[PDB]
RNA sequence: UUUGCUCCACACAAUAUAGAUGGAUACGAAUAAGGCGUCCUUGUGGCGUCGCUGAACCAUAGCAGGCUAGCAACGGUGCACUUGGCGGAAAGGCCUUGGGUGCUUGCUGGCGAAUUGCAAUGUCAUUUUGCGUGGGGAUAAAUCAUUUGUAUACGACUUAGAUGUACAACGGGGUAUUGUAAGCAGUAGAGUAGCCUUGUUGUUACGAUCUGCUGAGAUUAAGCCUUUGUUGUCUGAUUUGU
RNA sequence: UGAACAGCCUCUAGUUGAUAGAAUAAUGUAGAUAAGGGAAGUCGGCAAAAUAGAUCCGUAACUUCGGGAUAAGGAUUGGC
RNA sequence: UUCAAAUGAGAACUUUGAAGACUGAAGUGGGGAAAGGUUCCACGUCAACAGCAGUUGGACGUGGGUUAGUCGAUCCUAAGA
């Protein structure tokens, strides 16, 4: 979701030219990261091995307002809310079928190269 | 070396506000002073005395003085310090003229 | 490029109304300290064009040229050419073999030179490194010349002379994004024009159903490579020479530097080239002065030029004194005392 | 930056194949002319021969090629070790010298093969990569952040920065702009109103303005130049391996 | 201040509300300036510029005798 | 528009102080007619609403508040009905 956003040098480390600083999204995500860390501590998981094994954002139901346009017209003015879920996990670390020719060849190799 | 320190500087606001829109000369002077304090003291938290704000605004939004004599004191941030444990406090120095003055380390200890 | 100034000289052009008469001419001063020879490159002819075969470097490289090989000099361990300098260990056998390869092959020989930017009033500190072709003598003699000139300096008087036609190659002054009116010189549209008049009204016919490559359109103006030619050298000044700005007619002991210095550049402490007219590029910009590609016999070339007077008044305003002594003589004693 | 990186050798595993299955076997020119051999007096020479296709030439036999005994000649081939010489058009190959070490079908013997069951590519090459083993080798940068403005819409560009022609903020000087600051004084000032002993440039009050200190004062890089002064600053983050 | 309930500045009272931060490319919208020429521009002086208050001079054709008329065209203006 | 403090989990926007400005009395002041209908005021309070935000609000929740012989209506007639 990046069309006609601006360019910056801070996207070099990711191999892109288009990157931003969405503060509200970051604050919500780090609130949920704090919750997952606290849940891991309550479960007794080692904090140093934790990594974001699953994270997923879904579209929540939209919230409607109205905007007023020229010539007495009315358009939608909607929020695009989010469902966010994330899971942090600990890091952790043949029958052969040969024909008669194949079997005879293998036996011949065995008795020739010994 | 020692972190708590007070020095008096002269800031040249004329060259910093050169060509700035008239309705933002004084606000830009405020931000310029905060940048000046951060440069000289290395403190992201810079606090301006209200009498310094008065001195900045003394001749309106458009008439900031060419030069300003500042007393900048880096102090320890007590009472639940923020991201950094030091902050700069900027005060106006009562001088007839802000010309001809060099940076001086002021100690009253 | 340091700046520009003014000269007065007698015109020597029989048939002209100003023959044997004084003319005022603008000149461009180029600060040219000696360049340091630090390597040689051999070039072989191939059916696909000219190809570099090998490069031989000098034993010792200064920090100003080693900076050219770094993006973060202050942070680096500065290892550049340290293992290469070991090829000069016993007798430089590897160096000799590479120079022999250049002599045997390599129909074209070029040296690597770098500027002594520390001798200019520039803040850069990072020397400019360029390849310069060697002309004259056999290929072996060219390689030998580079050999004894490694780590040595070459002054500008050994390359250029008075009255010589030379060429200036430089990147022009940048102006960023520009509209068609000033980028291409198109006509301004009438005042009554709705939605803008600094435009080209019709950028194409219906067919071909495309905007042609030849239509004037807005974009980058300036910062282009330009090779301007046929600039006559008016003075090869010497840095270690008091009265650089003096002529035989003037004889006032003064340097080429204007009062207050060249604006945005500084002072001329080195050798310099004074060329008639103006050259591409702005002040402080690196410029390459090339010898003429053809022999010019237009009688505008091969015309000996003798300067009568060089203007050194301040360029930071309407400067009306050539020297501080002249200013003191005119004004007298001031409240300031020395 | 996990005992990372790199080269060499062998061991395993994976990966794929625009498609091995004896050998890409090297003059240059002309074609109403040439090649080769030979001789001479060395030529645009004499003589002879050849082509009419590579249907050639070279390689070619051995459990996919085993084991072993000789004869004859001192040849032919492979492998490392080698002595050099040449090759830059994309050289990365070509010509060599000298021993060693195998094979030799140049010629004679002796032993083995079977049942893959009457065929089933019947697997014999070679890009690339990873994991191992044991032997050498070397010991950086770039980006973000900060910074400059020779650059610039943003990206991009161009500069600077770990103790110094270091950088910065001030200060000093130069340069430049305006046009003589404030303050003080004046026997300057059209005068007017008072007060006197009406001085013979008397006092008081108001008075645009004028004169001196004063080409003074102010401003001066913000994209001016310069600096033996003062004060400070100088290891934060990210990533990259043949 | 001024002729003035004009414009401009201030007192009482009221407000300091209109998404903000950074940077100053092109093209815009609004506001301006311009050497020499002076309508050659354009359908067309569109747009802009020029004029402008007050005092004193001086005002033609024509006219329904009321006007035209601020015709036209000039001079002066501070402070003490 | 700016500085500081207070409050608050959170302050460019709330409150207080300080400063800089504006409306400049045919006002951005003080009242009323039509119209609205509780929007007035207090306490609590921020899910939605406020062109961002919000601890604030003409929002949300709960309450309080409009006192006449003399001010009006009520009476008279108007064009009319
Ligand atoms: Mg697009
Ligand atoms: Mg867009
Ligand atoms: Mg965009
Ligand atoms: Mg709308
Ligand atoms: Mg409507
Ligand atoms: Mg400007
Ligand atoms: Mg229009
Ligand atoms: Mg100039
Ligand atoms: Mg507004
Ligand atoms: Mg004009
Ligand atoms: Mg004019
Ligand atoms: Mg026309
Ligand atoms: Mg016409
Ligand atoms: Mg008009
Ligand atoms: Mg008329
Ligand atoms: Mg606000
Ligand atoms: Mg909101
Ligand atoms: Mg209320
Ligand atoms: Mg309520
Ligand atoms: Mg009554």
């Amino acid at each position: 979701f990046n069309s006609s956003i601006g360019r910056t040098a801070q996207g070099k480390e990711f191999g892109v030219t288009k990157a931003r600083w969405p503060a509200k999204s970051v604050k919500f995500v780090q609130g949920l990261l704090q919750n997952a860390a606290a849940n891991a501590e309550a479960k007794g998981l080692d904090a140093t091995k934790l990594y974001v094994s699953h994270i997923q954002v879904n579209q929540a139901p939209k919230q409607r307002r109205r905007t007023y346009r020229a010539h007495g017209r009315i358009n939608k003015y909607e929020s695009s809310p989010s469902h966010i879920e994330l899971v942090v996990t600990e890091k952790e670390e043949k029958v052969v079928r040969l024909t008669s020719r194949q079997r005879g060849r293998i036996a011949a190799q065995k008795r020739i190269a010994a | 070396l020692k972190d708590v320190v007070t020095r008096e500087y002269t800031i040249n606001l004329h060259k910093r506000l050169h060509g700035v829109s008239f309705k933002k000369r004084a606000p830009r002077a405020v931000k310029e002073i905060k940048k000046f304090a951060k440069l000289h003291m290395g403190t992201d938290d810079v606090r301006l005395a209200p009498e310094l704000n008065q001195a900045i605004w003394k001749r309106g939004v458009k008439g900031v003085e060419y030069r300003l004599r500042l007393r900048i004191s880096r102090k320890r941030n007590e009472e639940e310090d923020a991201k950094n444990p030091l902050f700069s406090y900027v005060e106006p120095v009562l001088v007839a003229s802000a010309k001809g003055l060099q940076t001086v380390v002021v100690e009253e200890d | 490029k340091a700046g520009m100034t003014t000269i007065v000289r007698d015109l020597d052009r029989p048939g002209s109304k100003f023959h044997k008469r004084e003319v005022v001419e603008a000149v461009t001063v180029v600060d040219t300290p000696p360049v340091v020879v630090v390597g040689v490159v051999g070039y072989v002819e191939t059916p696909r064009g000219l190809r570099s075969l090998t490069t031989v470097w000098a034993e010792h490289l200064s920090d100003e040229v080693k900076r050219r090989f770094y993006k973060n000099w202050y942070k680096s361990k500065k290892k550049a050419f340290t293992k290469y300098s070991a090829k000069y260990a016993q007798d430089g056998a590897g160096i000799e073999r590479e120079l022999a390869r250049i002599k045997k092959y390599a129909s074209v020989v070029r040296v690597l030179v770098h500027t002594q930017i520390r001798k200019t009033p520039l803040a850069q500190k990072k020397a400019h490194l360029a390849e310069i072709q060697l002309n004259g003598g056999s290929i072996s003699e060219k390689v030998d010349w580079a050999r004894e000139h490694f780590e040595k300096t070459v002054a500008v008087d050994s390359v250029f002379e008075q009255n010589e036609m030379i060429d200036a190659i430089a990147v022009t002054k940048g102006h960023g994004f520009e509209g068609v009116t000033h980028r291409w010189g198109t006509k301004k549209l009438p005042r009554k024009t709705h939605r803008g008049l600094r435009k080209v009204a019709c950028i194409g016919a219906w067919h071909p159903a495309h905007v042609m490559w030849s239509v004037a359109r807005a974009g980058q103006r300036g910062y282009h490579s330009r090779t301007s030619i046929n600039h006559k050298i008016y003075r090869v000044g010497k840095g270690d020479d008091e009265a650089n700005g003096a002529t035989s007619f003037d004889r006032t002991k003064k340097t080429i530097t204007p009062m207050g210095g060249f604006v945005h550049y500084g002072e001329i402490k080195n050798d310099f080239i004074m060329v008639k007219g103006c050259i591409p590029g702005n002040r402080k910009r690196i410029v390459t002065l090339r010898k003429s590609l053809y022999t010019n016999t237009s009688r505008k070339a091969l015309e000996e030029v003798s300067l009568k007077w060089i203007d050194t008044a301040s360029k930071f305003g309407k400067g009306r004194f050539q020297t501080p002594a002249e200013k003191h003589a005119f004004m007298g004693t001031l409240k300031k005392d020395l």
